[PDB]
């Protein structure tokens, strides 16, 4: 339905085809259908109307929480507890973040996995690349911190990968 | 030919499974019922926007009455 | 269900039915106090498998030691009652 | 099972039990019941043959070499009785064997139901009660000084005496107690 | 009646007591930290038109 | 059980979705990379200027 | 932490004001209700700690520990009473003291902001234990015990109170927010190595690893069922939970100062579970199994991942569940037949048919069948150690194996075949007893539904 964004969770037009049948047998899933309808999704939908129209009368809502932008931990000089508080505590929030996006990401690979049956291989080449994209960057980020990870640690790695990449492109420059 | 059983006592472990059904019962049965009361006519929050110039109190940033209260 | 309890009549015909079905012994002469050595002229063996034949009657096996010393048909039925809980 | 064991089995109870032996494993393997009547005549022939001899030596070094043969020629998987100490139903109803001192501590309203059965019960308390003193003085009076010698234990002999540890082999469950 | 009663079970008093003297000693320990009340850079905010403090 | 079963979401797990999907939401709909690889701003970083 | 804190020092003259028939009543219902409130800290903000003030703060790490303990003290009242029946009023209330006392040290020391605090209170645990044990102990034995108990963690605790003073003296603090925030890397130098040793060995013995083990079959064997089932649940978590703190100012020294400690705790977990197997007590069983799953702990700390961590906070209170269950198993029977030797009773489901259930309960939990939370501490560690190095699977499959042999060998041995025919003074399961085995099983089943509360900060 509408509750959930379909740019986020995307899914294909969903082309279903039309009974042709061929025969002049009665087909017992079409009428073993009807049954159901007609005594589970009746009764259940006037369940949910009732239960929707008392929702109604007592409509209250909640807002999301949205959290400024304060300095990182780069910005902090080596002693001050207070920037780097706030720092620590806005790094987490983000790799919190990230661990949803990458679960995002996961989702849509499973669901197209899922749907695309025999053709999967082929059909769900898109979403697997994706979730390459993001895997890399999300190992690059945090992984090998361990346990007792920090802003300074993931700072410290994204520093020493800053190192290697300047020495070989200045060595690659003399080639 | 009816004979008798020689078992050990029953009386006991039934006994203790009574009392402990009873009183699990006895206070699990009201919070059931609150809960679907409170889901049927109280029911969850939908989310909504931050008005104008708006400050919500902390316990308005969740969607399940029990939770906010 | 299964069987219906055994009763010491059923189990003493049952035993005087294999021992008139043994050749050495005299039907018209053999009673259920008759002793197998002593009044029928059998020797170990003979009674060796006659307690055989009792366990392939009644489908239960008889320890050697106890059955030394069944030496009459009476001892049998009372070592088969009391093995399988009968009182009557 | 029921009889009390001797310090040792004479050359006449070994042969007897290997002749049982023999013939239950050959029935093992010969299935049918006129091959095995067969073979079974053969077989007490073949032990008959040596029935009369008087040396004991030699008698011994038939039985051994006898039971040599038995061993190499014995069945893998000789028929049991089902529940024999090795049968598929051999302590099946272990499980359902409660001792009667259990009935002792149901509460009053277990026993509320079956009345006369925990009358009965009460007198047969009574009866091992009022046995128990003669029966110690009499296994003290019927025994030796050196203690026991044997596992046998003697009857009753006076007039309302019973035999001298009764209760428990009296009071057995039952083979199919439930 | 509840004389003798009361010498008997006074006693059920003592923990519920501690727990409440407890919340009050943890609300006054809170009034000890409120050097950086309204006053981060994550939370600092605009007082509404009655309110006194931002937390208390 | 019931109160530990209604404890409220403080350790943020639906604020995090919500904020994850805004984010993918932001990113693929202006092309950008779902995520960099680069946890902080190399502007703001001042590597050692000679590495020989 | 105040508001958990200050009942439960009340606790301490309601029970000495109490009259004389009311001391269990009373303080099982006060002990209760602050098991209620306790389970107010599992509400947790993510990011950070919850800091109650200068002197406390609770964690997802302490969350569950301290609800644990505060749970622990109704049951060990209720498992108390039955034999301590005969002893007269003071005594009785001198009992209770020193379980209360015992309950409020750890509760501290859980929540203490820094260091020096915690070290104390962990240390200060030490007496009213030692008291429980050597005053109330049923054998002779138990004086022996007391002592092995006392000197394995002195010896290790008082280097650890030498380095944290000389940690204190060059980095100006030992606040665990100043400690963590702070951090610098531990060169490799012996003067560094042996700060190492100091800062690792009391947790080590705490846990205990295998080798600096020997102190527990005798305590815990010596020991009274509340004694044991506090040394069991608790105590022994007081290791994890210190290493867990403390091993933030040691990298990257870790690295390479853990290979000995996961050398001895791989092969010591095959070790110490042969030995249930051929084991004539039955709480000498159950104590070698405590020491089997803290080995299991010990290498989830020392490889230092978040996957670790979360298993090893599981496994820790799963096991502080499973094994208080077990110790009151076994205190029933001792109970009634005096004697702990395992063979001697046998058959006792025809007698007893509800603790049979519990049995076979408490066994399932034990050997970890899923989706119990045992298994999941299990199954985190195993994966991490996995990650570590892939040689890990034999060790941890080999251990999985032998753990449901000697539990379903206890549970054979104990409740199948039949009866010994002599005893028969087998009286029916209390509901004191049998209310005592659902309190232990019930919330481990309830922890399966919500797994995330268990899991610990790094979640
Ligand atoms: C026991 C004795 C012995 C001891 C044993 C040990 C016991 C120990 C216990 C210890 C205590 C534990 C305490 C824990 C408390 C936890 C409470 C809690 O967490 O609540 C959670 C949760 C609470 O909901 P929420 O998240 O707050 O609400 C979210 C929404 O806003 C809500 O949505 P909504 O508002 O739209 O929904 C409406 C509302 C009400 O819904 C409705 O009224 C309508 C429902 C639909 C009906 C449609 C048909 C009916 C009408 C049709 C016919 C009439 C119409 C037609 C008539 C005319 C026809 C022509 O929904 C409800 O209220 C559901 C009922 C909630 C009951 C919760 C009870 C918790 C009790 C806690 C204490 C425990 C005591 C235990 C004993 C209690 C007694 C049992 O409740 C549930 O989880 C219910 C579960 C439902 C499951 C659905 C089935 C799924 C099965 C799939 C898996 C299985 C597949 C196969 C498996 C493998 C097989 C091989
Ligand atoms: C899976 C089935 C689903 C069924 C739905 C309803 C289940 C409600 C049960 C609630 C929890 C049970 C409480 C445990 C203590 C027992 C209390 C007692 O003494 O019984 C007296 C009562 C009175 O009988 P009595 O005639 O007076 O004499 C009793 C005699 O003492 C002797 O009588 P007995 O010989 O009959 O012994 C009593 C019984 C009770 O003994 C037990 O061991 C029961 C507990 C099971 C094993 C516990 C540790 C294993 C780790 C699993 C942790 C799962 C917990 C999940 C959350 C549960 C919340 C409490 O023992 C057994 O029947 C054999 C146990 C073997 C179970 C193996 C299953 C492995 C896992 C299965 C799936 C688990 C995840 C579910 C979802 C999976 C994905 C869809 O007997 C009973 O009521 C029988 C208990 C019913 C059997 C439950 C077994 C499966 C349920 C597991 C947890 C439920 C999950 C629900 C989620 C929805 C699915
Ligand atoms: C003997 C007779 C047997 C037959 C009878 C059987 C009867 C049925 C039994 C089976 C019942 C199955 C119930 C399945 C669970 C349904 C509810 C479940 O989902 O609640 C869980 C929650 O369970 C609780 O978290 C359990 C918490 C643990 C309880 C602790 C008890 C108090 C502490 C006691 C001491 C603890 C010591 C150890 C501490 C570490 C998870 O809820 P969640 O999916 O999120 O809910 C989504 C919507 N919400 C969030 C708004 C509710
Ligand atoms: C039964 C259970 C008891 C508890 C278990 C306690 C475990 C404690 C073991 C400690 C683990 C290792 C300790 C130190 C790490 C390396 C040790 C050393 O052998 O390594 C080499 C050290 O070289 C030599 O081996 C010197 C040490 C040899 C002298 C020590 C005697 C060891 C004999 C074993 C005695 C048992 C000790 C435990 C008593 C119970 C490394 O070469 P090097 O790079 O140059 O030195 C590194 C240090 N630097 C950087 C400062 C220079
Ligand atoms: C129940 C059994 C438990 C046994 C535990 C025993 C091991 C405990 C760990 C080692 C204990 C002593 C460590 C000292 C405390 C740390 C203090 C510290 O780090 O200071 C060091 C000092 O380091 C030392 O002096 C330690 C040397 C060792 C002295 C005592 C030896 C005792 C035995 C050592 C080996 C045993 C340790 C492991 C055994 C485990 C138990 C089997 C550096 O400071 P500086 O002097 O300023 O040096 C730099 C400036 N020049
Ligand atoms: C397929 C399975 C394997 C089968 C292989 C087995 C091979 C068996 C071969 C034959 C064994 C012998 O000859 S064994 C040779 C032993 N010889 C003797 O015993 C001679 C003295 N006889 C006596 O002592 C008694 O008369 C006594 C005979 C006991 C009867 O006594 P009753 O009359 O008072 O009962």
């Amino acid at each position: 339905p509408d509750s959930w964004d379909k740019d986020v969770y995307p899914e294909p037009p969903r082309r279903t085809p039309a009974p042709a049948p061929q025969t002049s047998l009665p087909n017992p899933v079409t009428y073993l259908t009807k049954i159901f309808d007609l005594l589970v999704d009746r009764p259940v939908t006037l369940a949910r109307e009732f239960i929707e129209q008392q929702h109604a009368k007592n409509r209250y809502y909640y807002y999301h929480r949205e959290f400024r932008r304060v300095p990182d931990i780069t910005e902090c000089e080596e002693k001050d507890i207070l920037c780097m508080f706030e720092a620590e505590m806005q790094w987490r929030r983000d790799y919190k973040v990230d661990q949803e996006i990458v679960n995002i990401i996961q989702e849509r690979l499973k669901a197209c996995q899922q749907r695309e049956g025999e053709s999967y291989r082929q059909n769900c080449a898109k979403e697997l690349e994706q979730f390459t994209q993001v895997s890399k960057a999300f190992q690059d980020r945090y992984s090998d911190l361990g346990a007792h990870y920090s802003a300074r640690k993931c700072l410290a790695k994204q520093k020493q990968r800053m190192l290697a990449e300047r020495k070989a492109a200045k060595e690659a420059a003399a080639a | 030919k009816r004979l008798f059983i020689i078992k050990p006592s029953g009386f006991y472990d039934r006994r203790f499974l009574k009392l402990m059904r009873f009183y699990i019962l006895l206070t699990g049965i009201p919070v059931a019922i609150g809960i679907t009361l409170v889901n049927v006519f109280i029911g969850e929050a939908e989310l909504a926007d931050i008005p104008e110039g708006y400050v919500p109190e902390h316990w308005e940033y969740f969607k399940h009455p029990i939770s906010r209260w | 269900s299964d069987a219906p309890p055994l009763t010491l009549e059923a189990i003493k015909d049952r035993v005087l039915y294999v021992l008139k079905l043994y050749d050495k012994i005299d039907p018209e002469k053999l009673s259920v106090n008759s002793h197998f050595m002593k009044d029928l002229g059998l020797d170990s063996l003979d009674q060796v498998e006659i307690i055989m034949a009792m366990e392939d009657e009644f489908g239960f096996e008889i320890p050697d030691i106890d059955a030394e010393k069944l030496m009459c048909p009476q001892e049998i039925v009372d070592y088969i009652a009391d093995k399988k809980d009968v009182y009557e | 099972a029921f009889s009390a064991p001797a310090a040792y089995l004479t050359h006449q109870q070994k042969v007897l039990r290997l002749y049982k032996r023999a013939l239950r494993h050959l029935e093992s393997w010969c299935v049918h019941r006129d091959k095995y009547r067969y073979f079974a005549c053969l077989m007490r022939a073949r032990f008959d043959e040596h029935k009369n001899e008087k040396d004991m030596v030699k008698a011994t070094q038939l039985l051994r070499q006898a039971e040599e043969e038995f061993w190499y020629g014995q069945h893998p998987q000789p028929y049991i009785f089902p529940e024999s100490p090795g049968g598929t139903s051999y302590e099946r109803y272990e499980c359902y064997k409660v001792p009667e001192w259990c009935l002792d501590d149901w509460h009053p309203s277990e026993k509320a139901m079956y009345p006369d059965y925990f009358a009965k019960r009460e007198q047969w308390k009574r009866l091992r009660r009022e046995s128990w003193e003669r029966e110690v003085k009499q296994l003290q009076e019927e025994t030796p000084p050196g203690g026991p010698r044997t596992e046998a234990l003697p009857p009753a002999r006076k007039e309302g005496d019973l035999p001298p540890l009764w209760w428990h082999i009296v009071t057995r469950p039952r083979e199919r107690p439930m | 009646n509840v004389l003798q009663i009361v010498r008997d079970h006074w006693v059920h008093i003592l923990v519920p007591v501690g727990f409440v003297f407890g919340c009050y000693l943890d609300r006054r320990s809170d009034e000890k930290l409120t050097a950086f009340r309204n006053k981060s850079l994550l939370f600092k905010r605009e007082l509404r038109p009655n309110e006194e403090v931002t937390w208390k | 059980s019931t109160f530990v079963a209604y404890l409220p979401d403080y350790r943020m797990q639906e604020w995090a979705r919500r904020e994850a999907e805004r984010l993918v939401k932001y990113r693929e709909a202006n092309g950008l990379p779902l995520m960099e690889s680069n946890c902080f701003d190399p502007n703001k970083i001042q590597l050692p200027e000679d590495e020989d | 932490m105040l508001k958990i804190i200050i009942p439960t020092t009340m606790l301490l003259p309601m029970t000495w004001m109490s009259k004389h028939n009311m001391i269990w009543i009373n303080a099982t219902v006060h002990s209760l209700l602050i098991s209620l409130i306790s389970l107010s800290l599992l509400n947790q903000l993510g990011e950070n700690s919850l800091n109650f003030s200068l002197t406390f703060f609770s964690d997802s790490l302490s969350a569950p520990l301290l609800v644990l303990t505060t749970w622990l003290l109704p049951l060990m009242l209720m498992a108390s009473q039955s034999h301590l029946s005969k002893e007269t009023t003071t005594r009785k209330k001198l009992y209770i003291t020193m379980l209360i006392l015992l309950q409020l040290f750890l509760i501290m020391t859980f929540t203490a902001t820094e260091l020096i605090l915690f070290y104390i209170l962990f240390e200060a645990t030490l007496v009213p234990t030692l008291i429980i044990i050597t005053r109330w102990g049923n054998q002779t034995e138990r004086l022996n015990a007391g002592l092995y108990f006392l000197f394995y963690t002195l010896a290790g605790s008082l280097p650890l109170l030498v380095a944290l003073v000389y940690i204190q003296n060059t980095t100006g603090s030992l606040n665990f927010l100043i400690i963590h925030y702070w951090s610098h890397p531990l060169s490799n130098s012996w003067s560094n190595i042996f700060m190492w040793l100091a800062c690792i060995m009391a947790f080590m013995v705490k846990m205990p690893l295998y080798g600096l083990h020997l102190w527990l079959p005798k305590a815990h064997v010596e020991a009274p069922i509340a004694g044991s089932m506090v040394l069991a649940a608790v105590l022994l978590k007081l290791g994890g939970y210190g290493m867990m703190r403390i091993t933030t100012i040691l990298n990257p020294l870790t690295n390479y100062m853990a290979y000995p400690f996961l050398m001895l705790s791989m092969w010591g977990m095959i070790m110490t579970s042969s030995i249930c197997l051929r084991q004539t007590d039955l709480k000498s069983l159950i104590a070698y199994s405590s020491v089997s799953h803290m080995a299991l702990v010990i290498v989830a700390i020392m490889i230092q991942t978040p996957w670790s961590f979360m298993g090893a906070t599981a496994l820790m209170i799963a096991h502080g569940l499973t094994s208080s269950m077990l110790f009151c198993l076994a205190n029933t029977n001792y109970e009634r037949v005096h004697s702990r030797t395992m063979i001697l009773a046998r058959g006792l489901q025809t007698l007893l048919p509800l603790m049979a259930t519990w049995w076979l309960v408490a066994s399932l939990t034990n050997l970890a069948l899923p989706p119990s939370i045992n298994l999941i501490g299990e199954l985190f560690i195993i994966t991490a150690s996995f990650s570590w190095s892939n040689i890990t699977i034999i060790l941890m499959g080999m251990n999985m194996m032998i753990t449901a042999l000697y539990s379903l060998y206890m549970l054979i041995t104990t409740q199948r075949g039949k009866y010994t025919h002599h005893i028969n003074n087998i009286k029916p399961s209390f509901t004191r007893e049998n209310a005592l085995m659902a309190l232990h099983i019930l919330p481990l089943l309830l922890l399966t539904l919500n797994p995330k509360m268990i899991l610990g900060p790094l979640y």
